[PDB]
């Protein structure tokens, strides 16, 4: 069939404390294990 | 030959054991233990913040029960004893014997914030206010099953001389109203294996449960393991039963086919679009005392042609045509139920209009995915008939874009006429 | 496999006695004696002061009958001959043949001052004016019993493919209305699975003893369960509901002293407001004998009583609280029925406002006895709910006085809140 | 219960490779065994508007329906359906429907707008005319279906529900059910020539259709045509047994109680049933299909014993006047109901109604003359109350003068005054 997933995407499209905590977790995990 | 038996929603038999459930629903569950010559009853709740579990020794051997927010109602089918127990215990308990002729039984009981209701195998329908004052006695076709939610009462009637039928009421503190009285019910009865025969000796109607949605729509789940919901019940000339979930089909699907058996669905409540149920496993159809967690099944409109799925799958993957058909139909019926709720009853939480908007988005998306297949076969008329169905003009632009990419200028032209008509 | 035997209200078998009744009614009764294999009709009346008896030979074998104020209607179930005989003779008698298809019977017939109706075992509903001109033909579920009053017709249907059901209809000037339309009927059938019972239910397998309108035009029926059902609020179909307003078997059990008598039976005639007019049959055969007992009466009584309490707490003497319950319910239902009659039909006898006021007095008095019972247990919530059910200020202040002597001030405050909220209107 | 497939006026095989699937106003459909393949023929009675064609069927379609815009086919056991427009510029389409274990399709129906399928488990599935599924609903088990424009008329039966019907219409805003699973007053059937048919169609519903003016009808095992009058107001609706074909066959057979001629219903068109008269051992039409024929609608007030006492059979004039009065009354009601709600269908109806009310009064006047010849004042006066036109009231007055009955003159003059003084 004719694919339309991009058409549906352009229709469907119409900082955070949680990301900061996740970045802290990433920083802690990277720091602990790196030389 | 047929026999009348006491019913309560989602209650279970004893079987080989010495304990069973009297009822279970969105509020909680009730269990009874054959403690030698007397019965230990435990009333347990799912919201343990609002309600505290309690238990008592029962010397009468109650076999009927109904549990709601304001209190528990009990009944002994053979002797006519009933008892009501408010949950706060600020209002008193009370007990009564209702009169039974020889061989008559209470077949079901129910309760309401200003009423208590008892129905019998000879069709007497006795009403008491919530403090036990007798208020009325009707006679109807025998009430084989019965429930309420808030003030809305929904009952199923049966006899060899009237057939299977239902009634729907809204009793209230004022403006006491009846929506439908003893209309025929399209549910399927069992064949009036031995474990099934044991259950149907306990419950000959095969009504595993009977309840209301969270938004107050009547629901019933019969021996065919198919959930039925009465849609547009508030306007009786338009009402219709929707088979919103064939649980045998969805069990066969989620198990990956294989004619999967010895797994059964035991329903508790629909919530909004998602049947809470215990999934029982093994030969017996009903749960054991350590009540498992009530697993969730989303409703599925029964459009799934099993042979087509067997051919494509020989874990099951669904063709997008079938998936979009089910998506379009499910989103339409759910949007209609939400619209009728919000018009007549209004929002109970603070997000139902937002849910309805999101659901309309899913509806138009399903229509576009079917429109694409119609355009792939270059069927201009089928595609145009689908184009009329879209609710959002903003989404109807996608029908234009698809018909352009399908090189169908006739579809583009006609859809542009609809764009202009919708703007105007 | 069922047999569509002919039916008429309160009619009886022959049994092994060649004298039989075709119908009985508040007007009178009809009987036949099978002399020389023809049928000497006898038509009799209970208010002899304005109707003459008369006697004649039916040579056709009329086995169906209806008796009304204005005349009597007959029918021969097999051949379809029917006959109308007015009770004066300013109007003529007349006779007609009705079409029967193969294997069909006329099942029942009825008449009023402005209509005549016939029903058959293949469900044909045929109707005529009082002079015998056909006015309509219609097909329905197989009509197995039938009755009528004024413009109103109440019919009962049964088959293996429709179930027991009923219809209620009324002729307007322009067109007929159906209030109820082959709706299921909550009456019990006889136990098809005792020799007198088997005789009667061979004569009448459907087990209806009689079905009739009240003195105020409410449909009623009396079946094998021996309880009088009345269809309340029939004037508003969505909310109409059958009331079992009398268990005559329970009342016979009471009057015989709490005794399981096999030897007294009630045969209905008509619901005159508070009372069922009836014949109290006695002995083995459960239908009236040739010398009729006089038209008796039972008061209607709601079936709230239970034997297990009547036996131990008590020719049986009712406890005061259980009596107050039944009085409350009976007053409630009759008050509603007369209110609806007054709103819909108006005064039919010119005194119903006073009867309704008397019922409301009995209603509030029954509630006051229940209120005293609740306050005797100091059940505040039950008593206050009962106080909401009272419907006149005199009774509300009496409830306050009963609360005061119950030393219960919470009720005193709350019922005075009711009083304030009501007299401020 | 058995739940065999149904289609309007279809027939069994009966140890014969040919059978009919449907018969209508527009035409008929038939199929032939072709080894394990089937041949199918679609044939038309209006060969001017439509064209006959064949096709070969590998699925074994046994349900069918024949709308003027297209034919619908269905396979009862396997659950496939197919739609074939007559304006073949519109594409055909095919859909496989979900059938559960032991389920069968029991009926199908089609319209210019909507396609309907019903099953032995009471699922009631709807599609638009291009095969887009528009709704799923559950009912008690469907045993028969028919449709016309937006309107749908279904029959249901179950051991746990009895025999019943629904009448529905798809409004643009919403669907409406005028009557919903209400009990249906048709007789089910009560030997081999009967058994061969009732093993194919155990309900004995020979056909199921709407009138030319859009009122539902059914034709059952009793061979009586039932029409649902005043269906547009359920508070007052009536099933009228407007024609007993056994009486007409007996009348036209000179009073012979023949089992050698039967009628097959095709469709009602005002005062005439289109039908096929069929003769011989089998009660259903055979391979060389006879021409369509007509019976006038004639209401069942005839008494057989009285007619053979009177006597081709000739009706005594009073009985004839009764039948004509009764039929003119009910048909006048149908025309008024249709013209008030649906409006003119073809533009002839408004004059037909006036002529029909003339016939109504003309029949009542023969009854009035009969009463006045018996000198029965009260019967005659009630008959005078039923008259419509002032010409008819004055004719009744002149009859009563001719009957030397002046009490009727005074009374009917006062009725005439009561009408014209307004």
């Amino acid at each position: 069939d004719i694919n339309i997933d991009d058409i549906l995407a352009e229709l469907d499209k119409e900082v955070s404390p949680q990301q900061d905590f996740s970045d802290l977790m990433k920083s802690w995990k990277n720091e602990r294990c790196s030389p | 030959k047929f026999r009348y038996m006491p019913f309560s929603p989602a209650g279970t038999p004893f079987g080989f054991t010495d304990r069973r459930y009297l009822t279970m629903n969105e509020v909680g569950y009730v269990s009874t233990v054959k403690n030698s010559e007397q019965y230990s009853i435990t009333v347990s709740f799912f919201d343990v913040g609002r309600f505290r579990e309690y238990h008592f020794e029962d010397l009468f051997g109650y076999d009927l029960c109904f549990l709601n927010e304001k209190g528990t109602l009990f009944g002994q089918s053979k002797t006519g004893q009933i008892q009501y127990r408010p949950h706060d215990s600020i209002h008193s308990n009370w007990t009564k014997i209702i009169p039974l002729q020889a061989g008559e039984r209470i077949t079901s009981v129910a309760a309401t914030p200003v009423r208590v209701i008892v129905g019998t195998s000879l069709g007497y329908f006795r009403s008491f206010n919530q403090f036990g004052v007798p208020f009325a006695v009707e006679k109807t076709s025998p009430i084989v099953a019965l429930t309420a939610q808030n003030y809305r009462v929904f009952s199923v009637h049966y006899s060899q001389f009237h057939g299977l039928s239902y009634s729907l009421s809204e009793l209230g503190t004022s403006s006491k109203r009846y929506y439908k009285r003893e209309c025929p019910l399209p549910m399927s009865l069992p064949n009036i294996k031995d474990a099934n025969l044991d259950y149907y000796n306990f419950n000959p109607m095969g009504i595993k449960s009977l309840f209301f949605s969270s938004y107050g729509d009547p629901c019933i789940f019969g021996s065919d393991n198919t959930l039925l919901l009465l849609s547009k019940w508030r306007s009786p000339e338009e009402s219709k039963w929707l088979p919103i979930l064939d649980s045998n089909m969805e069990i066969w699907k989620m198990s990956g086919g294989k004619e999967t058996t010895d797994i059964h669905v035991w329903p508790l409540a629909l919530a909004y679009d998602t049947l809470n149920c215990i999934l029982v496993k093994g030969k017996h159809i009903w749960p054991e005392f350590p009540l498992p967690l009530p697993s969730e099944m989303e409703i599925r409109m029964p459009v799934f042609v099993k042979s087509k799925l067997l051919e494509e799958n020989k874990e099951i993957q669904i063709p997008v045509s079938m998936a979009a058909e089910e998506e379009y139909l499910r989103s339409k019926v759910l949007s209609e139920l939400l619209t009728d709720t919000l018009e007549n009853d209004g929002e109970m939480y603070g997000n139902e209009n937002e849910v309805l908007a999101a659901l309309n988005g899913a509806y138009d998306k399903a229509l576009l995915r079917l429109f694409a297949s119609a355009c792939s076969d270059q069927n201009v008329e089928k595609a145009l008939s689908l184009a009329h169905e879209l609710k959002q003009d903003r989404a109807l632009t996608a029908a234009v874009k698809i018909s352009e990419r399908a090189e169908l200028p006739s579809l583009v032209k006609k859809i542009n006429n609809i764009r202009e008509a919708r703007y105007e």
